[PDB]
């Protein structure tokens, strides 16, 4: 392992193990070494397994990740927001990224 | 992925309640961002 | 696997002698600001693994 990938994942397994605290001093880290990406993804994990989905919500509405989009769709959906989900599906459709386009085809599916 | 990360998606499912190839997706864009890292 | 665990553990332990020393070397207070997060973010990973894995 590249060792920026393994304190990364590790702070990962922090997040769904509710060592948060642990978590966050790995994404300072990763902060002061640009892995911003990671670092949001590291937050949103915290948050969200923590239930603490409208927080997760509106720190992901204030840092624009392409790839953590399905994070923020999955907020709406444990939160219940269905106007917001529906809108966010409608836009990531229109992604190139077949990784994207899985995700929305699924969220489909979980909402019939 | 380290086997205890792989142990918590495999929870994915029902800790949010989403199924399969929710999970998949974003265990794959998980892996991709982590595949960014220099 | 048991091997990967005692295998990433050696890597963090390793990273994290090795900084102490690099932090007898001296330096000014912004390099100890970067060589601190970086302690602390490799103790939390190894706390995070020994808790979690054991």
């Amino acid at each position: 392992y590249k060792l920026n990938v393994l304190l990364a994942e590790i702070a990962l397994i922090g997040t769904g193990n509710h060592y948060h605290e642990e978590a966050n001093c790995i994404a300072e880290w990763l902060h002061l070494k640009g892995e911003e990406e990671a670092v949001q993804l590291i937050r949103l994990s915290s948050l969200m397994n923590r239930g603490d989905y409208a927080s997760a919500l509106q720190q992901g509405n204030k840092l624009a990740y392409p790839d953590l989009e399905p994070w923020l769709a999955l907020c709406e959906y444990r939160l219940g927001l269905g106007s917001a989900l529906e809108s966010r599906l409608n836009r990531l459709a229109r992604s190139q990224d077949p990784r994207i386009q899985t995700f929305v085809n699924g969220m489909r599916e979980q909402l019939k | 992925l380290l086997a205890d990360l792989q142990h918590s998606i495999n929870k994915w499912s029902v800790i949010y309640n989403i199924n399969s190839t929710i999970v998949r997706s974003m265990k794959d864009l998980m892996q991709g961002i982590l595949q960014k890292f220099p | 696997n048991v091997e990967t665990v005692r295998s990433i553990t050696m890597q963090l332990e390793m990273a994290l002698t090795k900084l102490k020393k690099d932090m007898m070397r001296g330096g000014d207070a912004k390099q100890y600001q970067v060589w601190q997060r970086e302690s602390k973010a490799l103790e939390s990973a190894i706390a995070i693994i020994h808790y979690v894995a054991g």
